[PDB]
């Protein structure tokens, strides 16, 4: 299927995913498109932070849904 | 009070960690700062320190959460896909050994523009 990942500046990223893909798998696709390692990625959908263990199906993410990318670049 | 960040004051009061003034990522960092307009310089200063304003006595008086912390560029042994890391509670930026000025430039711009 197809989902969108919107950055902080409005940049929209189109990913080809599957409801069985895990959040770690989705971040790997974001890196392929944007060069951002998954450890520096935070994904938010419906105001909830997506954990690496679950899948897109666990969060009720369907085709054409929009995820938000937050960069975890500052530790303190 | 001039509205420009004093880059010479910034450079002279910057400590280097696991790098020298001859290190590529240091020379590329300051070249990027030189080509950053004022907005990007302020966005960079706040990215690393938590605010875009310098103390009245300049970068030599820079404070961290727990006391005096000079602005520090730290070259890290990390995978070069990593964007620069910032630790605002002690004003340090961690930079992987990027392969070109172009890569550091884009990574740094992405870090300060896609944060907060």
């Amino acid at each position: 299927m197809q989902i969108f990942v919107k950055t902080l500046t409005g940049k929209t990223i189109t990913l080809e995913v599957e409801p069985s893909d895990t959040i770690e798998n989705v971040k790997a696709k974001i890196q392929d498109k944007e060069g951002i390692p998954p450890d520096q990625q935070r994904l938010i959908f419906a105001g909830k932070q997506l954990e690496d263990g679950r899948t897109l199906s666990d969060y009720n993410i369907q085709k054409e849904s929009t995820l938000h990318l937050v960069l975890r670049l500052r530790g303190c | 009070a001039m509205g420009k960040i004093d880059v010479n004051d910034w450079k002279v009061n910057t400590r280097l960690k696991h790098a020298t003034p001859d290190s590529n990522i240091v020379k590329w960092f300051w070249k990027a700062v030189e080509f950053f307009d004022e907005e990007r310089r302020a966005r960079l200063l706040q990215f690393v320190t938590g605010s875009s304003r310098v103390p009245l006595q300049g970068f030599k008086a820079l404070q961290g959460a727990a006391g005096p912390r000079l602005f520090t560029i730290h070259q890290i042994d990390a995978n070069t896909n990593n964007l620069p890391k910032a630790h605002t509670c002690f004003n340090r930026i961690d930079i992987p050994p990027y392969e070109s000025y172009e890569k550091l430039y884009e990574k740094l711009l992405t870090a300060i523009e896609e944060t907060s």
